[PDB]
RNA sequence: ACAGGAUAACCGCUGAAAGCAUCUAAGCGGGAAACCUCUUCCAAGACCAGGCUUCUCACCCUCUAGGAGGGAUAAGGCCCCC
RNA sequence: AUGGUUUGGCACCUCGAUGUCGGCUCGUCGCAUCCUGGGGCUGGAGCAGGUCCCAAGGGUUGGGCUGUUCGCCCAUUAAAGCGGCACGCGAGCUGGGUUUAGAACGUCGUGAGACAGUUCGGUCUCUAUCCGCCGCGCGCGUCAGAAGCUUGAGGAAACCUGUC
RNA sequence: GGGGAUAAGCUCCGUGCGUCGAGAGGGAAACAGCCCAGAUCGCCGGCUAAGGCCCCUAAGCGUGUGCUAAGUGGAAAAGGAU
């Protein structure tokens, strides 16, 4: 029979990625493969085992072309005529953390796993961060040759 | 009008190969 | 200012520029300037 | 500022100008006002400060809420609100202890009055939002006040939310906007507010300078 | 290109200083600051001139050579002579008067117009009908002149409002 | 309402590609009852379920002593009553 | 060429039932804008226009005739917009029209009868289970139990305008 | 190919043409008739077809040379256009 985690073999590690000068796109799918838990090779679909993800400097995001004026992001308040948009530049400017949080929430399974797999990213705008207790080991984007 | 011309669009994908039925 | 799908310079001074990724029409006469659109 | 003062509105009546125009000026009882606490930016990150008013027996005060106006060193009071400035420039104007009265505002200064409405329980859609009615003759089968039609159908197939229809009305906060002061009683502490200000017949009300036309 | 591929004389009196991308000058009219685009490299020849150069020849560096080297001309020579922009109001009754820094029109309206000068401009007013605006930054002189043509909509049937000096305006004759 | 911000149509400044010219490709500006703030109200079930304070801030029993179960309490609340 | 609202073409869902025109009450959405807001050009002197571009926040009257939608007319108005939502809306209302049985006229038929001709009269049923929506409570949670006073992410309301 | 307006998810014909009807499984987001392939049963073994290999989502933010500035990709005509 193929091995699946019991009861205390999950374990948690604390990762800060520096979303500075990085592209939304490529930061997010980093961050979401990191929260499911894929790297880990005791991966299991229906057991969370991500580890824990913070993400800084979250302000200095780049995004390419025109889309800091010409992406929406759209929301609907049930009423009618409730359509409210706002593009990504003002959705900077206001609160920063949510452009990265949305483009990450946006990846991960809508199911309510996903739901707790959330609980698990903290997002802060400045360069610094209230974990340093939890000794976050840094984390960098790159890529396997083939 | 809209959404006679999708249906006819959707039968461009790969997949399909350029033909689906009912047009 | 004609804002029509064909534009054309309508006398010799008229110039055929591109703002903005729409086609004018510039001259020194304004009713000769138009606009694609 | 934005000077404010807890008060309690007595009645209305009505008084003669020096034109000898009729003027009908709400009577509000802008009773003694002690400053608690302040809040302030570093601490609790906005800048208000907050009043008590009315008398109340210290032996009806609840031990949670007695500390707290013993650890502010002043006797307890009924009502405690609070009056939200908007910058520290303001918060310096005032010091927990000291007690505000009607003086602080003058003849012929704009007031927002805020209080809460009078009830008017469960209420129809012809009182409610003032719909118009349907014919008493010419054959109406009982349908004189009800509504009529709530939608289209099939499409959207439901009420969209935040359709007007019957439910509990009144009891609710409102403010009323630039009311005239007619005249600011020194002795009897009331403030003559030209105009209907919102409440019940001793009920509390909290009057703010103006916010338009301050 | 041809623009760009022409060195840019810098006179005994003014002194240039470069780095990198960042380019500052000094003169005798004060002091201005550049930034130069990331593909032109801009660098000083010995003589005591200014060069500048396109590593290749796409869109880019073409375009932005002519751009980047009639910059630093127009910066050299506004911290050496500065612009003056001439001007002359046309119309009866219509009167320029200045009021310390700021600057008011007199053009008909029920009531009067000011402007006020902005840092590094400066109005100087010679007749009633006809004044002057000078500065350091051509552009900002330019933009200035701008809004002061914006005061008056433009009359083509008596010419009235405000006017350059060597500007022909266009004017119809209203018969009927 | 007053005021502010980013804008549409439109008017521009400085400007090469293209010795000239061009509001545009790099930059900088003006610009409407529309949009974001501003006015009134709801609002921490906002599951990231928030903040500033204040009060109570401690007593027994059982199985087996690991946790749980039972009872009596404080600050406080509810019921009954006007 | 757009749009799919008009007159149609097709007969694919429903004939062990999808109630059909006008009016009332209640809305909501689009902009192809009637007023108000911003502009270009004018064969734009001024007042007033004409045409085109942007703009949907608010507003868009009361009556005579007809079952009328529509239309003509009388008074105003800044304006008296065009359309979608089963030509919105009858388990919300009327039944004037149309389309049952009575009756008459004109016309067709030898006759029973018939007329997208006209005229008078002619039952509008139902205790809300579920989603929906307007309001109000009971339980638990927010890592001890309680009480004050609050920030507010996110919503909702409003936004009209004339004369002098 | 006829009728239609060389319209219809229209209608009538031909076809050792197909499939559905009477057909599961993979792909086309969902989607009888399109594409791959015809289910005797079991297996916690392997190779492939159409289709794919940034995350949802399995396997490539694959390698070389270019093109695009329009989110073209991720709807369209006469025609306009340094
Ligand atoms: C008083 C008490 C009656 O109420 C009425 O008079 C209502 C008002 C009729 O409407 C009368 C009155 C009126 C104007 O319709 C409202 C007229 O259109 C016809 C004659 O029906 C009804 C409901 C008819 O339905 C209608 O039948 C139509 C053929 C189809 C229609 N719809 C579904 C397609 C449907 O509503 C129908 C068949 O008589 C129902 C059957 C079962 C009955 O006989 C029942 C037992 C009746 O005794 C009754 C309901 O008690």
């Amino acid at each position: 029979p193929t091995y699946t985690p019991k009861a205390g073999d999950t374990t948690r590690s604390w990762y800060v990625i520096d979303a500075s000068d990085v592209v939304l796109g490529r930061l997010a799918s980093a961050a979401a493969t990191l929260l499911r838990g894929k790297h880990k090779p005791t991966f299991t679909p229906n057991v969370d085992g991500g580890d824990f993800v913070i993400v800084i400097n979250a302000d200095k995001i780049a995004v390419s072309g025109d889309k800091l004026t010409k992406k929406f992001a759209y929301r609907h308040s049930g009423y009618p005529g409730g359509l409210r948009k706002r593009t990504i530049g003002e959705l900077l400017e206001k609160h920063p953390t949510r452009v990265v949080e949305n483009a990450i929430i946006g990846m991960l399974p809508h199911n309510k796993l996903g739901r707790q797999i959330q609980k698990k990213l903290k997002v802060y705008a400045g360069p610094d961060h209230p974990h340093a207790a939890q000794q976050p080991i840094p984390f960098e984007i790159k890529q396997v040759a083939q | 009008a809209k959404r006679g011309r999708k249906k006819r669009d959707r039968k461009h994908s790969k997949a399909n190969h350029g033909k689906r039925p009912n047009a | 200012m004609k804002v029509n799908p064909s534009v054309k310079p309508i006398c010799d001074k008229c110039r055929v520029i591109r703002r903005h990724g729409r086609v004018m029409v510039i001259c020194s006469d304004p009713r000769h300037k138009q606009r694609q659109g | 500022a934005r000077k404010g003062i807890l008060g309690t509105k007595l009645g209305m009546t009505q008084v003669f100008d020096e034109n000898n125009k009729v003027v009908p000026v709400t009577v509000v009882k802008a009773g003694p006002n002690v400053v608690t606490r302040i809040r302030t930016t570093e601490r609790d990150g906005y800048s208000a400060v907050q009043l008590a008013y009315g008398e109340i027996s210290p032996r009806k005060v609840i031990k949670p809420v007695a500390g707290q106006f013993a650890a502010a060193g002043v006797n307890p009071r009924r009502h405690v609100a609070e009056l939200r400035l908007d910058d520290e420039a303001a918060v310096a104007e005032y010091e927990v202890g000291q007690e505000l009265t009607a003086e602080i505002f003058s003849d012929g200064a704009y007031v927002d009055v805020t209080g809460t409405s009078k009830g008017k329980g469960f209420a129809g859609t012809m009182k409610r939002h003032g719909f118009r009615g349907q014919g008493a003759a010419h054959g109406a089968q009982a349908v004189h006040r009800r509504p009529g039609s709530i939608g289209g159908c099939a499409t959207p197939g439901r009420v969209f939310k935040g359709t007007r229809m019957s439910g509990r009305m009144g009891n609710d906060r409102v403010t009323t906007q630039n009311l005239k002061v007619h005249k600011v009683d020194a002795e009897n502490g009331v403030l003559l507010i030209k105009g209907a200000i919102p409440g019940r017949n001793g009920g509390l009300v909290v009057v703010r300078s103006a916010i338009k036309r301050g | 290109s041809r623009i760009g591929k022409q060195p840019v004389p810098v006179p005994s009196g003014v002194d240039v200083t470069i780095n990198g991308q960042n380019l500052s000058v000094k003169g005798p009219k004060g002091t201005l600051t550049l930034d130069v685009a990331e593909p032109i490299s801009v660098s000083r020849a010995e003589d005591g001139a200014i060069v500048v150069t396109r590593p290749d020849d796409e869109r880019r560096s073409r375009s932005l050579h002519g751009l980047s080297r009639t910059l630093i001309a127009n910066l050299v020579t506004g911290v050496t002579e500065g612009y003056t922009q001439k001007m002359e109001i046309f119309g009866v009754g219509y009167r320029v008067q200045l009021k310390g820094q700021n600057l008011e029109f007199a053009l008909g309206y029920s009531h009067p117009v000011l402007i006020e000068a902005p840092e590094g401009i400066t109005f100087a007013v010679e007749s009633p009908t006809k004044f002057s605006v000078s500065g350091i930054d051509k552009q900002k002189v330019g933009q200035i002149s701008a809004v002061i043509r914006r005061l008056r909509r433009p009359d083509p049937y008596k010419g009235k409002g405000v006017r350059y000096e060597g500007e022909q305006i266009r004017r119809k004759v209203g018969k009927t």
